[PDB]
């Protein structure tokens, strides 16, 4: 289970690149595919989504229109066509891979990320309620993300993730659907909340915890980050 | 003439329902072959032209009652044309059907493409649309004005493309009886054979004469005024028994017989 | 419309799935599946080498644009009745006996012929309720053991009531007949029967035929004309 | 003959069990059960219809969050379904189309199922791969698999047609405990509560009751005339019901070792296919081969309604842990889910 | 060797007639006992308001 992501770098503002990722050791054409970018200092921000089969297709409305997204099935190679590099697209764009089924745990296998240096109001919007969080090892800490729509779904499914990006490391997943752990996750992890009100219970910390964590909702396109706190020692 | 009337109203009643259960039963409760595109664009092509019957029954019946006067649009005509051809068209090709699954056996089981049916589904019913709005057009029930001597020589186009499906009917249906007459062994003979024969005669004595009647006696014989307050009514009641006994042929004895 | 995000791609690899389906239907569907049937050492083994070139052991040849699957059960030593219902639905059994066992006593219950076990064998299977409109394709076996068994000692050990001079043709013309008698309905089912060798260079032709009587059948069906 | 002194030892041993059992039973579950006020009529609507399915169904099995069921069928697919939508959650392509039995791990991460290429093969739902993949091929039967189900991530009991149940151990490969004893055909299999014993069904018309620690039969009822097809724990654990092809259904007991109660009924005249209890255990619901299912109050030996929802025959049927529904497949190739 | 085989079958019987039973209508009182006490948690007998329905 690896995602290579090719392509980027150094461009022209207005100019084109076609960004990569060739996933090699799945099922590729049984997952849905993201691309999710984040600023060089600011947050997380959803790209666009190519589903299995290609038969569904969303984009952000901060590009929709513009970029385009096209899977290869028997290649197993992914593609984001870009055009008209503005400089507000000076980014680290990700690869994600998900999967929906019944019990399913979307976005959990994060490909290792691209570089490209170019030189909405029925959203809902996730506020973190913090950036900086001072904690010793082996405290129990809480991180608090504030949504603007209650995220319980008449299914039942409160459609909120827990991701987490290890300093210099690309992100994983670490709570799915709000209270569901991901698996490799060690189990001191233990998400919960009610409508519209979350909080991600760290448990004994450790040296791997230390990262910026974010709160992505799933209710509705687009998919919207928090700010993101990064834990510090 | 109120007894054909009213009988035409009843048995376009029936075909409405029997038509309607095919319908929803092919449509969403059934599973479909390859054959039962045919049979539910047979009965789609059958609930048209037989809610145009109802509706051109149920202005007669209100202008002869109630004194309403209403007046029907030009154009209906057109699309009651259309649904009757695409029906006759459809008992065509469901014959040609069956005669290639018999003489091509293997090529029918194993290398028969599986959009074939809608494929001819389609063109079938873009060719009966297209000589239906083109007779509309130059005939007078499109856009409120037409010529009659460019009317007369498509509507006769139109009749003779009738009669190349019923001879297609008849060739497919021989060369079906002669290959199982002649070269077959472990199947039913006796029920075939006249199945067969019910689909020919159903054609002949029921879907042919009203576009005969219409499309080419109605022109030829140039006395037709004094014939038509007869054979007129008659002829669509012959046509309306084809739609009503269409999907009980084709359906309902096929495969609910259990 | 009344769905989440999630909830509707879930729906949309449930399309898939159905959709995959369909295809995988649509092949098997248009394959030929024969049960292949016999007693011991009926020659089941010769014929299946002359048609290619534990558990159910399943055989693939390809013969005229056909792609046929034949289902030896000979390993299944068990019930016959719950694995026999399993196969109905099936195109064609080819049935195999062997010409020259006629006077070999069974090897075990040594009162007991190879002829009539196998005659009962086909009893059971043409007069089964799982098998009531399945086209069987008898096959003859070691006609030319047969021969020279037959010069030798008289078919009136196995079958004391035939009355003939013991030669190629009325021999094996009786106990074809006998094979052929075993049929509660003479009218429903289809018998097809062949004499054939380990030499014999021809007799897939035999299947194939008897397999386009079934499919002309089928196509009827499919047709609505049954 | 010595073997005739020691037949003729197990001819007073069978007496001795006889007249045990007679003395050990005073009166039937009709009896003392006779004052409890019936159900009457059980009305169950068709919720779902879970369609896709091309051949005959002869397996299925429920997952223990009652949302998940999987099926087997002839066209070589297995299918977990999202019972609530509709929805088809995986589609598992069978090396053997010739499938007649299938299990949904308690955890919820394996199926299994097995037929006639005598081999109870094992899939792994939860892969980092993404797809269901075939992990354990369990190959030590010389007859077909009837019945398979799982007692944990790793252990599996295996009903199988060579008259042997066999515990297996997937992580190893090897059948760890053999359990031998029918003498013809063991056709299901059903497991206790508690997963310590089980019972097991078989074409001599005996069922007989296992223990999984040691491997030893330490029940056998006879009460039967025809193959027993199916058979099923009441949910105490107590008590067992179980199905064979004389249109009989039989309640029997394991702590008392006797027959309940008959649910036959003067009417029916096929083969029971498939049995299950409901959750508090007072209907006993039985497939059938006349195409429907009966619901049975266990307690009154009452029909209290029919299932008819089927085209042909009924072959599996099972009610979930939280007792919420009944799905019942068929050969007409159409899981339907009441309540 | 058939000996072998009755030798097991009848120990198989030695060790089986050798077990205590219960009485049948104790036994049947515990199940009617069971089938009472877990009636209030059954969605099959009687039909559960459809709020509480998963299916429909
Ligand atoms: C060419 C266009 C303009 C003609 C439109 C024809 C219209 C009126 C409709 C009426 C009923 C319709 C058919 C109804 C049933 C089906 C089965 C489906 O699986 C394939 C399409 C097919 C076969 C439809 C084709 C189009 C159809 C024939």
């Amino acid at each position: 289970v690896q995602l290579v992501e090719s392509g980027g770098g150094l461009v022209q503002p207005g100019g084109s690149r076609k960004l990569s990722c060739s996933a090699s050791g799945f099922a590729f054409s049984s997952f849905g595919m993201h691309w999710v970018r984040q600023a060089p200092e600011k947050g997380l921000e959803w790209v666009a989504y190519i589903s299995s089969g290609s038969g569904t297709i969303y984009y952000a409305d901060t590009v929709k229109g513009r970029f385009t997204i096209s899977r290869d099935d028997p290649k197993n190679t992914l593609f984001l066509q870009m055009t008209s590099l503005r400089s507000e697209d000076t980014a680290m764009y990700y690869c994600v891979r998900s999967i929906y089924y019944y019990g399913s745990s979307p976005f959990d296998f994060w490909g290792q990320g691209t570089t490209l240096t170019v030189s909405g109001s029925a959203d809902i919007v996730m506020t973190q309620a913090t950036s900086s969080v001072p904690v010793t090892p082996g405290e129990s800490v809480s991180i608090s993300c504030r949504s603007s729509k209650s995220l319980l779904h008449s299914n039942g499914n409160t459609y909120l993730y827990w991701f987490l990006q290890r300093p210099g490391q690309s992100p994983q997943l670490l709570i799915y659907r709000m209270s569901n752990l991901a698996s490799g996750v060690p189990d001191r992890f233990s998400g919960s909340g009610s409508g519209t009100a979350f909080t991600l219970t760290i448990s004994r910390l450790e040296a791997e915890d230390v990262g910026v964590y974010y709160c992505m909702q799933h209710l509705e396109y687009p998919l919207t980050f928090g700010a993101g706190t990064k834990l510090e020692l | 003439t109120l007894i054909p009337v009213f009988l035409i109203l009843f048995i376009a009643l029936v075909g409405l329902v029997g038509n309607g259960f095919v319908l929803w039963l092919l449509g969403f409760r059934m599973r479909r072959n390859a054959f039962s595109v045919y049979v539910l664009s047979l009965a789609g092509a059958d609930f048209l032209f037989l809610c145009f019957q109802i509706i051109n029954c149920l202005v007669y019946l209100s202008n002869f009652f109630c004194s309403i006067s209403i007046n029907f649009p030009s154009f209906f005509t057109t699309v009651m044309t259309c649904a009757y051809l695409a029906g006759l068209s459809m008992l065509s090709t469901v014959s040609t059907e069956r005669c290639l699954s018999v003489l091509w056996p293997i090529w029918y089981r194993c290398r028969r493409p599986r959009h074939l049916s809608a494929v001819v589904c389609v063109l079938l019913w873009a060719l009966s649309l297209l000589l239906s709005i083109l007779e509309g057009k130059f005939c007078g029930f499109l856009f409120s004005d037409g010529d009659s001597g460019w009317c007369q020589t498509f509507d006769f186009i139109t009749a003779a493309w009738l009669i190349f499906l019923f001879m297609v009917l008849c060739g497919s249906s021989l060369a079906l009886l002669v290959r199982i007459l002649c070269g077959s062994r472990g199947l039913p003979l006796t029920r075939l054979y006249l199945t067969i024969l019910l689909t020919v005669l159903v054609f002949l004595l029921c879907g042919l004469p009203f576009g005969i009647q219409w499309f080419l006696i109605l022109w030829i014989w140039k006395d037709s005024d004094v014939l038509f307050c007869h054979i007129h009514p008659v002829s669509v009641v012959l046509s309306s028994l084809n739609s009503s006994a269409n999907p009980i042929i084709y359906f309902f004895v096929g495969s609910f017989r259990k | 419309c009344t769905l989440s995000a999630e909830d509707k791609a879930a729906v949309e690899r449930s399309k898939m799935i159905d959709r995959n389906l369909r295809e995988d239907g649509e092949k098997a569907a248009r394959e030929v599946k024969l049960l292949l049937l016999g007693a011991g050492e009926s020659g089941k083994s010769t014929i299946v080498k002359q048609m290619k070139i534990t558990g159910i052991v399943e055989t693939h040849f390809t013969f005229k644009d056909l792609h046929f699957k034949m289902f030896d059960v000979g390993g299944q030593r068990s019930e016959r009745k719950k694995w026999i219902h399993c196969f109905e639905g099936v195109t064609a059994i080819i049935f195999c006996v062997a010409l020259s066992d006629y006077d070999l006593v069974l090897a075990e219950d040594e009162e007991m012929n190879r002829m009539h076990e196998s005659m009962k064998l086909f009893d059971s299977i043409c007069n089964n309720k799982w098998f009531t409109d399945t086209s069987i394709i008898l096959f003859l076996n070691k006609k030319d053991l047969f021969e020279e068994k037959i010069k030798k000692s008289p078919l009136t050990i196995c079958y004391p009531e035939y009355a003939g001079s013991n030669t190629y043709e009325e021999a094996a013309a009786y106990i074809q007949c006998q094979f052929e008698d075993l049929n509660k309905r003479k009218d429903t089912k289809e018998i097809y029967t062949h004499f054939t060798c380990a030499t014999d260079t021809k007799n897939v032709q035999f299947v194939f035929d008897a397999v386009t009587d079934v499919i002309i059948k089928n196509n009827l069906k499919d047709c609505g004309l049954f | 003959s010595e073997l005739d002194q020691l037949r003729q030892e197990a001819e007073q041993l069978k007496n001795q069990i006889r007249d045990a059992r007679k003395a050990c039973a005073d009166a039937t579950l009709s009896q003392i059960t006779n004052n409890i006020d019936p159900v009457g009529r059980i009305q169950m609507r068709t919720r779902r219809t879970l369609r896709g399915h091309l051949a005959k169904i002869y397996a299925m099995h429920w997952g223990t969050d009652s949302r998940l069921l999987v099926s087997a069928s002839q066209d070589g697919k297995l299918i977990i379904w999202d019972s609530y939508t509709t929805n088809k959650v995986h589609a598992i392509p069978l090396r053997s189309s010739w499938v007649m039995t299938c299990a949904y791990a308690p955890s919820g991460n394996y199926v299994a199922c097995g037929g006639l290429d005598n081999i109870c093969s094992i899939y792994n739902l939860k892969t980092r791969e993404g797809n269901v993949r075939v992990s354990r091929e369990l190959a030590g039967h010389t007859g077909y698999l009837s019945c398979c189900r799982f007692l944990d991530d790793n252990q599996i009991v295996t009903s199988s047609g060579d008259t042997t149940c066999a515990l297996w151990d997937i992580e190893t490969g090897q059948q760890t405990t053999t359990f031998t004893g029918h003498t013809g055909d063991v056709m299901s299999l059903s497991l206790a509560p508690d997963t310590r014993l089980f019972v097991s069904g078989a074409c001599d018309a005996s069922a007989k009751l296992w223990d999984v620690r040691e491997g030893m039969c330490r029940q056998t009822f006879t009460g039967h005339e025809s193959d027993i097809n199916a058979i099923c724990f009441f949910p105490n654990g107590n008590a067992f019901a179980t199905g064979s092809d004389d249109a009989t259904c039989r309640l029997f007991d394991l702590r008392a070792d006797q027959e309940l109660m008959t649910y036959s009924h003067d009417n029916i005249i096929c083969g029971i296919t498939s049995v299950s209890f409901s959750k508090s255990g007072r209907l006993l619901l039985a497939g059938y081969d006349d195409f429907n299912c009966n619901v049975w109050d266990a307690l009154k030996a009452d029909r209290a309604g029919v299932l008819a929802g089927h085209d042909n025959r009924v072959s599996c049927l099972g009610v979930t842990d939280d007792g919420m529904a009944v799905a019942t497949g068929s050969w007409d190739s159409f899981l339907k889910i009441w309540n | 060797a058939s000996i072998a085989q009755a030798r097991k079958l009848v120990e198989q019987l030695k060790m089986e007639a050798n077990i205590d039973r219960i009485k049948v209508s104790k036994a049947a009182a515990d199940l009617m006992a069971y089938c009472e006490a877990h009636a209030k948690e059954d969605p099959l007998l009687t039909p559960v308001p459809a709020s509480e329905n998963p299916f429909r």
